[PDB]
């Protein structure tokens, strides 16, 4: 439950039009101090300025040269804009954010070794059958710390993982495929945008050397010709919600996904401290 | 109050409030803390009270960036509440005869209709 | 079936007109029909 | 280019031969032993799968450049404009 | 005075925080309530209405397969083809 | 503040539109002339809608 964002607070307005903006606050306040020249300090200007552009929020004592004012109202003008916009944007960006699943494949680290990382990565799969031969010779270790959690069932399986209890599984992908589409909702997906993985396929078996293997293989051929085949996939292999692109929704705005802000505040006190205190010795001296 | 937000958040930002007025008051008094209290205060919740002002440039920086974030705060406020109010529930229904929920019901799908009338004979009339 | 090659190794699909004449292995990958379109340009901010 | 729709007549390919050749049952286990191993997989992801930009369906930009001259270039002629009006404001000042 | 009230007026719509002076009549204060309500409106009007053009995106025919009545009853400004001589043709052939 | 801008955004979203006439009892159809723009509409003749 929620989206991953890291950076919605920095994803829009990219950085291209900051350094604009800034090096607009240092040719403004130039011109000001020079227009004012024919008790007023550049400080004063810029601290006008920075605090003017963020909503107005610090109480700043205002110059009071007439051409002064003309400059200050375009720029409270451009500042509302700026804001209004940087408003829509982020709104838009939150509407429209996706979401990743946590797993990129088989072949990753958080299936290689669960040992070192957080409380264990508890998966399992039903034993006695095609599944377990694949796993077992390609990944020994694997299937080493796997054989604790194997359950005897597909429903007592998804009962399980759906109370939290088992947070992955490995099974065939068409019953998996037919039991995410057909449950009570869609709350559960499959990793990546219908993956597969050692792609097989179905079939008949017959006997050693028969003589039936030609007709049935051209009965089955004729049948997936004719186009009596995707009918029966309607029929009886189809689902009700659509795993696409959902994005449904999040809230609470935890930490996780907005950490940045406060990190690069603590990142930017840190430096003013340091440079107050820097800047001491220097005035001593 | 908190919909769009956690607690664990107002905590946090109580407390970093709190240690931002800490730390300027400090500074300040090193090279005012009802000041200090009062200028964070008045800028986080853009009100007009509170006339102090800080002296070192390094104040500046900090009073800045204050500002910077108290703006990003309230615009994400803003904007998740927002986005918030127009993604509902999904809201899934019947299509019609061709959704599979009527082919195959198990157990938690029941429909019936009126006993002996003309969509009965609809229905027995087509294999 | 004028004995010039032995192996189609290519992109040779499986159909039933094919099938009564030559032996085709498992498949080694697959795949259906799509159609494929071309795409329009999005908008802009315009005179913002 | 983009690609629609969804798929039909899905038959798999195949490696043609003749009816009558000793190659079959090797050629088929063959096959399948490089299906089953992963060799199929580190093919795919170095020939037909190394990614290129996406398509999508919304793709929320992000607000760049492209709307800069309407504010930027306004700005500027404003302070034009205002130095300007500063010089006739002291020229008009000295009359009255 | 006209250049304090015009100021006044220009600043309480920009939120520029300039100006000095305040009405001294119980009517202009009503007036300067409903002019400032009347910019705070108004800017949260401009605000909704760029986020809601900033997402709203029209669609277009974007033909959903083989099923679409484009392709089932053709016009004669809709043509769409296929390689000659393939597996293609001869799935479009078998059929009635 | 933050609520009304979030609410008259979201509902902006929403907004559908109404058609132009209610029907074919509206004063427009009875009464084409005295509207300042000129209001025109046309049907094939010799047909059955026309009769």
């Amino acid at each position: 439950n929620g989206t991953v964002s890291p950076s919605a607070f920095l994803e829009p307005f990219s950085a291209d039009v900051w350094v604009m903006m800034f090096v607009m606050l240092l040719i403004v306040s130039a011109v000001a101090v020079f227009v004012f020249e024919y008790s007023f300090t550049i400080g004063k200007a810029i601290w006008l300025l920075w605090g003017l552009v963020f909503n107005n929020s610090v109480p700043v004592q205002n110059p009071k040269g007439t051409t002064s004012k003309i400059m200050v109202s375009v720029w409270a003008f451009f500042a509302v804009i700026f804001l209004a916009s940087y408003t829509a944007n982020l709104a838009a960006f939150m509407i429209q954010e996706e979401y990743v699943d946590q797993v990129s494949g088989l072949s990753d680290k958080k299936f290689q070794r669960p040992n070192d990382f957080s409380p264990p990565f508890r998966f399992g799969t039903v034993p006695n059958g095609s599944t377990e031969r694949n796993i077992r010779n390609n990944y020994a270790e694997m299937h080493a710390y796997m054989g604790k959690f194997n359950q005897r069932g597909v429903d007592d399986a998804l009962l399980s993982l759906k109370t939290g209890k088992l947070d992955a599984f490995i099974y065939d992908a068409a019953v998996l495929n037919y039991m995410a589409g057909r449950d009570e909702g869609c709350k559960l997906v499959t990793i990546g945008s219908g993956k597969v993985f050692a792609s097989t396929g179905y079939g008949i078996a017959i006997q050693k050397d028969s003589g039936w293997k030609r007709q049935v293989d051209l009965a089955i051929l004729q049948l997936f010709g004719d186009g009596e085949m995707e009918e029966l996939e309607a029929l009886w292999l189809t689902g009700i919600c659509h795993n696409e692109k959902n994005e449904v929704m999040s809230s609470q705005l935890d930490i996780d996904n907005m950490a940045g802000v406060f990190y690069m505040l603590g990142a930017a006190m840190a430096l003013s401290l340091i440079t107050f205190i820097s800047e001491h010795l220097f005035y001593w001296q | 109050f908190m919909n769009p937000f956690q607690s664990t958040l107002w905590l946090l930002v109580g407390l970093s409030v709190h240690v931002v007025a800490v730390m300027l008051y400090l500074l300040d008094r090193f090279s005012t803390l009802s000041s200090a209290m009062w200028f964070s205060w008045g800028v986080l919740l853009n009100s007009g009270i509170g006339e102090g002002a800080p002296r070192s440039f390094s104040a500046r920086i900090l009073g800045m960036v204050w500002a910077g974030f108290a703006m990003i705060i309230v615009a994400s406020y803003t904007a998740n509440l927002a986005a918030f109010l127009v993604l509902d529930r999904p809201e899934e229904r019947i299509t019609g005869i061709n959704d599979p929920r009527l082919r195959n019901p198990s157990d938690k799908f029941i429909y019936a209709t009126v006993k002996q009338s003309s969509v009965d004979i609809y229905f027995r009339r087509q294999v | 079936l004028s004995g010039q090659a032995d192996m189609i190794v290519a992109p040779l699909t499986i159909n039933n007109e094919r099938a009564q004449y030559i032996e085709f292995s498992k498949p080694f990958k697959y795949q259906g029909l799509t159609i494929l379109v071309k795409k329009e340009i999005p908008r802009s901010t315009l005179d913002s | 280019l983009v690609t629609t729709g969804e798929l039909f007549f899905r038959s798999g390919f195949g490696i043609g031969m003749r009816k009558d050749s000793p190659w079959k049952q090797q050629v088929s286990l063959s096959i399948l032993k490089s299906h089953e191993n992963g060799f199929m997989e580190d093919l795919d992801k170095t020939w037909v799968r190394y990614q290129e930009c996406d398509s999508r369906s919304n793709a929320p930009a992000t607000l760049t450049f492209e709307n800069m001259a309407g504010v930027f270039m306004i700005v500027a002629g404003g302070i034009v404009a205002g130095i300007f009006l500063i010089f006739i404001e002291i020229a008009y000042k000295s009359r009255a």
